RNA sequence: GUUAAUUCCGAUAACGAACGAGACUCUGGCAUGCUAACUAGUUACGCGACCCCGGUCGGCGUAACUUCUUAGAGGGACAAGUGGCGUUCAGCCACCCGAGAUUGAGCAAUAACAGGUCUGUGAUGCCCUUAGAUGUCCGGGGCUGCACGCGCGCUACACUGACUGGCUCAGCGUGUGCCUACCCUACGCCGGCAGGCGCGGGUAACCCGUUGAACCCCAUUCGUGAUGGGGAUCGGGGAUUGCAAUUAUUCCCCAUGAACGAGGAAUUCCCAGUAAGUGCGGGUCAUAAGCUUGCGUUGAUUAAGUCCCUGCCCUUUGUACACA
């Protein structure tokens, strides 16, 4: 998952971008359930700009 | 006219109940059982009596024909809507009872549910409500 | 509560210390002044900029400010 | 010959009344209707009273007819009380001498001064978990 | 014991366990000289007259 | 001859575009037209609890969607209403012709 | 110089129920006295001659606002129907009654069924509706 | 046109204020005379408004509570022309100055609080405000269960307040809190 | 505990005091007729009516829930 | 110090920043200035009807315009100005001019809960049943059962009221469905009534509908009586929907006529078109709101403050806890 994430993450910083932000959630590493939250540059979470600036998937 | 006139009837045994004749005509016929106030105001709109005047200010010769229309509705042109035994399950008469055959025929259609065993004749005889109301929080006053 | 906030006043101290010369105590003639300067797209942001600005200009010509 | 024609509208809470002013004698009316029988009459004086302060005398050169619509039967007395004013202003302001106009006006403000502005008070939106705008719903603790 | 009328000249602020009054410096309107201070009830403005049944004991400063 | 257009949308941008090249095209060929009117919007609105389960504090959610509708009046013929029509469309607004 | 606008609705409504008595030409159903004007009403009209007032008012609704028909007026004299327990819910009147008062005003001439359904009212009954209230701001004046 | 007057009867003037602390909190005299007790309103917005807002509107909106009152201004409207036709016919004199001395003898003028109780002087405002507040109360309370209307409920509560006989409820509850205030001093 | 007996129509002596004592108040409202005689609402709402069509009483304001009647003038 | 705000000023081993808040989007305000309108109107013109030249018409047609109506681009308010407090900084109060000198909502975060949803699912690991089925279908019952306690609500305890007639004003919306079999209603007849029978309008600013809603306003009846308040319980009858109502789906009429005299301990929500009163749309719908989500009408008292209570955040302190 470690590799997995910094991989995504390096692709879409070097694509061009002003924030990246992933969150896997899940029973890895071990059965009790952890989030783990990769996030780097800037982030936008309040007001309708994130109806135009991020996309969420 | 305001001065109260002389033999004024100041109670009124009418189908042996009594009635205060110191309220209105409309209101005071409502003290019997058996009539409210919606039949009182047809009965007394169907004899020629004036609805101000109060119980003891009209004479006795017309409340003989008020008491005879109330007890044969049906002879007055009054339709059988207007009754509060229509289509009587016995004689299949409209017909209005009035304070004194109004519990004999209550107690006859129970006795009657009573007597086929019915659901509702059941309700009765347990005290339980019979129109399927909802007893887990109501009613609790009558049942201890 | 009317208070402004960090980018009004950083906005509206720079504006001021570059157009220095364009500016006065006449808020409407600053307020189109500093929408053909700089590129505010909300308008009732320009206008807090624009008041803050009369404000610092009334503060400069009557004596120093920080 | 000349059309002195005002159009002049005057906004209540929901209602609006629309009056319209031209060249006759001290003749007003709403809906077709005289002033001195609008139910609610009781609060009759609301609606002469843009004529008591003034005078007949101007009212005598001008007859006003208006149309009322909208909200209830308070906002619509005030509405016209209000549409009634500035119809009157307006026709003098733009037929005959501004004197006038400054004198009526400082006459009404200095009286009442919803006779020529709108009050912008509107009804709130409703919010969930509760029965009104701001109130809410009774807590319920254990 | 007369009931005399005071004007308010200077506010001190909120007083009370829950801030229900407001101690306030007041004048007479007889001898302004002598000025004192009292605890009011309800809201209060600068430069209005107060009826003080007694104008001697003083209400205590914060 | 009277022909009618009427244009249903989504985004006011949009429409408000189309709308202003379809009179600009009529000016452009020097016909009759009237003016651009406007329909009042239709809000259908929906109101749902936010939770999938009825656990939580009573939290309700307000989606609505809004439509546009504006008709404009010409007077061409048919063959020039289609040959209007068939071009600079956006696709987000859906398009009716009526001739009477 | 005077019309029904020109003059209070309150008593020009008692005036017109004056007109229709003395005239007595109006045919009026038999079960007036045994019947409830509205299901949201409780007992009979105080009034014993209300047909007439009824009729009255009916004439001057549609006076006012033309081609009306039994529903409209059933709307027109609806009110609250207070269910008791539950709180009270906007009802319209009776149908019958509202259609007799048509029916009785379409006997004499002063209304008209006319196209486009409704009823409107004929120039004969206007001019009787209008002379009662120039009669009526005479007495008042 | 001058000469503003109440409903149809009563003219602004001729009316005594004998308390000089409430000058500037009663408005009755040629500034805020209106012809009803009805406005659009706008004095809850700021503080001090208040007061600017004519004493016979304070009292018509405050008359309507209990519930069943709640928004019924076109009710109280009519009870208080009414109450002041009452007290016309009665006292012979003007109903405005027999509000004003009800108002004015009403008002407590000192009270008790939590700082056991400590004395203090009420605020004018608050002083007028809890006058018109309670002879309202006294009526209401008198009115109800009664034979009585309320439309002279009002109004003899406001002579019996005028007179000061000890008889109003207003007047009564008045003394109860000076007491107090004395006492707990 | 406490009940009012009014008396639903006149008594001679009732309407004796009527016709004596009324017309001479300062205020002629039904409340304090009924209140002061001991008649009802209604009684007292007829009796006032009937000495207005007599004529020996004023009134200064008609109203549906309540009807103030005035004394007659002295001069 | 100040602010709704770690929002700013200001001292300062800190300077520059970022997320949040703020900003922003939607919503209401007002613009006789712009664009426009027979699916909206206004003003005038001509007929038609009526009353003693004039007045009314939502009666009929047409010469101008968008003030009223609808919806688009912009404008507009910013603590802008004055007087005061405030290091003279941030900010606060009062006021003139002014549509406004605090409109409301949405998104809302580094993090946590072993809070709820495996009964939202063709999202799902494991376990279990899998033909005498825990799969599916059919008939019926139950989810309402009532010695009791608790919670969210409706009705009321009455004269500011109830009853009976008259007058009179809105905006939120919806309305013929893919399977789907079920729409919103004008008008004329029957009847007191729910409701039944016929041709019509509407896929909608076009028809219901100018949404003739209530409250409230006007005029009589009631007269301090658990009374014409109150409508619980209950009988008889009459209709609608549904394959089917019995445990009475719902609606209507007559009649029977319970408690409740303003409610203890305790406790809920709120500060401006607010609460409260009142009625109307949508969700559920074959039948349906005594719930909720919104809207409209009337429409106030208190008060521009506090940590007293209750919580909750920051700082200081203590720790042998750190799956805390
Ligand atoms: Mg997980
Ligand atoms: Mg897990
Ligand atoms: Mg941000
Ligand atoms: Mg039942
Ligand atoms: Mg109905
Ligand atoms: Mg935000
Ligand atoms: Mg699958
Ligand atoms: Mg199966
Ligand atoms: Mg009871
Ligand atoms: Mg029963
Ligand atoms: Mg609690
Ligand atoms: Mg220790």
């Amino acid at each position: 998952v470690r590799r997995a994430c910094y991989g995504v993450l390096r692709f879409i910083m070097e694509s061009g971008a002003k924030g990246c932000e992933v969150v896997v959630s899940g029973k890895l590493r071990g059965q009790r359930a952890k989030s783990m939250k990769f996030v780097d540059g800037l982030m936008i979470h309040s007001g309708d700009p994130v109806n135009y600036y991020v996309d969420t998937a | 006219s305001l001065v109260i006139p002389e033999k004024f009837q100041h109670i009124l045994r009418v189908l042996n109940t009594n009635i205060d004749g110191r309220r209105k005509i409309a209101f005071a016929i409502t003290a019997i059982k058996g009539v409210g106030r919606r039949y009182a105001h047809v009965v007394l709109r169907k004899a020629d009596i004036d609805l101000t005047k109060r119980a003891g200010e009209l004479t006795e010769d017309e409340v003989e024909r008020v008491i005879t229309i109330m007890q044969n509705p049906r002879q007055y042109k009054i339709p059988d809507w207007f009754l509060n035994r229509q289509k009587d399950v016995k004689d299949g008469k409209y017909s209005q009872v009035l304070a004194n055959g109004l519990d004999n025929k209550l107690r006859e259609d129970l006795e009657r549910l009573k007597k086929i065993r019915a659901h509702r004749g059941l309700r009765h005889f347990w005290g339980l409500r019979v129109r399927g109301q909802h007893t887990k929080t109501t009613g609790r006053r009558g049942r201890t | 509560g009317r208070v402004r906030t960090k980018t009004v006043k950083k906005a509206a101290r720079v504006i001021i210390e570059k157009y220095y010369t364009r500016l006065g105590n006449d808020f409407h003639t600053n307020k189109r002044v500093c929408e053909e300067i700089a590129i505010i797209p909300s308008k009732k942001l320009r206008n807090k900029i624009a008041g803050y600005v009369t404000h610092l200009m009334k503060r400069i010509q009557r004596g120093p400010v920080r | 010959g000349p059309l002195q024609s005002v159009q002049v509208f005057g906004r209540k809470k929901t209602a609006t009344a629309v009056a319209h002013c031209k060249r006759g004698n001290g003749l007003i009316k709403v809906n077709g209707r005289p002033l001195e029988m609008i139910e609610p009459r009781t609060l009759q004086y609301k609606l002469l009273e843009p004529v008591l302060l003034l005078g007949k005398e101007r009212f005598a050169g001008v007859d006003i007819r208006v149309r009322v619509k909208g909200g209830g039967h308070v906002a619509q007395i005030y509405a016209i009380r209000q549409s009634i004013s500035k119809a009157l202003v307006a026709y003098y302001q733009k037929y005959v001498d501004e004197a006038s106009k400054k004198e009526i006006k400082d006459i009404l403000i200095q009286y009442d001064r919803t006779l020529l502005v709108a009050d912008p008070r509107r009804c709130e939106s409703k919010k969930f978990g509760g029965p009104g705008a701001r109130a809410r719903y009774q807590k319920s603790y254990r | 014991q007369p009931i005399k009328l005071a004007r308010v000249t200077k506010v001190l602020g909120r007083t009370g366990s829950q801030g229900q009054c407001t101690q306030v410096r007041v004048e007479f309107m007889d001898d302004t000289s002598r000025s004192i201070i009292r605890n009011v009830k309800g809201p209060v403005r600068e430069g209005d007259v107060l009826t003080l049944l007694e104008s001697e004991r003083e209400a205590r400063r914060l | 001859h009277r022909i009618r257009i009427t244009l249903t949308s989504r985004n006011v941008k949009s429409l408000e575009k189309v709308c202003a090249d379809l009179i600009r095209g009529a000016k452009e060929k020097n016909l009759k037209v009237k003016g651009p009117v406007r329909m009042p919007t239709k809000t259908l609105r929906i109101t749902t609890r936010k939770t999938p389960c009825g656990e939580g504090s009573k939290t309700w959610d307000r989606f609505q969607m809004r439509i546009h509708k504006r008709l404009i009046d010409l007077h061409s013929p048919s063959e020039i209403v289609k040959q209007i029509t068939s071009i600079s469309i956006e696709p987000g607004v859906e398009v009716e012709v009526t001739i009477a | 110089g005077v019309t029904v606008k020109d003059v209070n609705q309150q008593e020009f409504v008692r005036a017109l129920a004056a007109f229709l008595k003395k005239s007595g030409k109006l045919k009026v159903p038999e079960w007036v006295d045994t019947v409830k004007l509205a299901k949201h009403k409780e007992l009979a009209p105080y009034d014993e001659n209300w047909f007439y007032t009824r009729a009255a008012s009916t004439a001057r609704h549609l006076y006012l606002r033309g081609g009306a028909g039994v529903g409209s007026m059933t709307k027109i004299y609806g009110g609250r129907q207070r269910n008791g327990v539950m709180p009270s819910h906007f009802s319209r009147g009776s149908k019958s009654v509202a259609r007799r008062v048509l029916q009785a005003l379409e006997g004499l001439k002063m209304v008209e069924k006319d196209q486009d359904g409704g009823r409107k009212l004929t120039p004969q009954g206007q001019r009787d509706l209008d002379r009662i209230a120039g009669q009526v701001a005479a007495a008042k004046k | 046109t001058p000469d503003i007057k109440l409903f149809g009867k009563w003219s602004t003037d001729d009316v005594q204020i004998n308390d000089i602390s409430l000058q500037d909190y009663i408005a009755v005299k040629e500034k805020y005379a209106k012809y009803l007790p009805h406005s659009a309103g706008r004095y809850a917005a700021k503080r001090f408004r208040k007061a600017q807002c004519p004493i016979v509107e304070r009292l018509t909106n405050s008359m309507m509570m209990h519930g069943r009152n709640n928004g019924k201004k076109l009710m109280t409207v009519r009870i208080v022309k009414h109450a002041f036709e009452i007290i016309h016919l009665l006292t012979g004199e003007n109903p405005l100055q027999v509000l004003v001395n009800a108002i004015i003898n009403s008002g407590p003028r000192e009270d008790s609080t939590r700082i056991r109780r400590q004395a203090v002087d009420v605020s004018p405002l608050r002083r007028v405000n809890q006058a018109i507040w309670l002879l309202c109360t006294g009526a209401r309370e008198a009115a109800f269960r009664n034979i009585k209307t309320i439309a002279e409920c009002l109004a003899d509560e406001l002579i019996n307040a005028a007179k000061g006989s000890s008889n109003s409820y207003a007047i009564k509850k008045k003394d109860e809190l000076e007491r107090v205030a004395k006492s707990n001093r | 505990r406490d009940k009012l007996n009014n008396l639903v129509l006149f008594d001679k002596a009732t309407y004796d005091k009527l016709c004596k004592e009324v017309p001479n108040y300062k205020l002629i409202t039904p409340a304090v007729v009924s209140e002061r005689l001991k008649i009802r609402g209604s009684l007292a709402r007829a009796a006032l009516q009937e000495l207005l069509s007599k004529g020996l009483i004023k009134l200064v304001s008609k109203h549906r829930a309540q009807v103030i009647y005035t004394r007659n003038t002295k001069g």
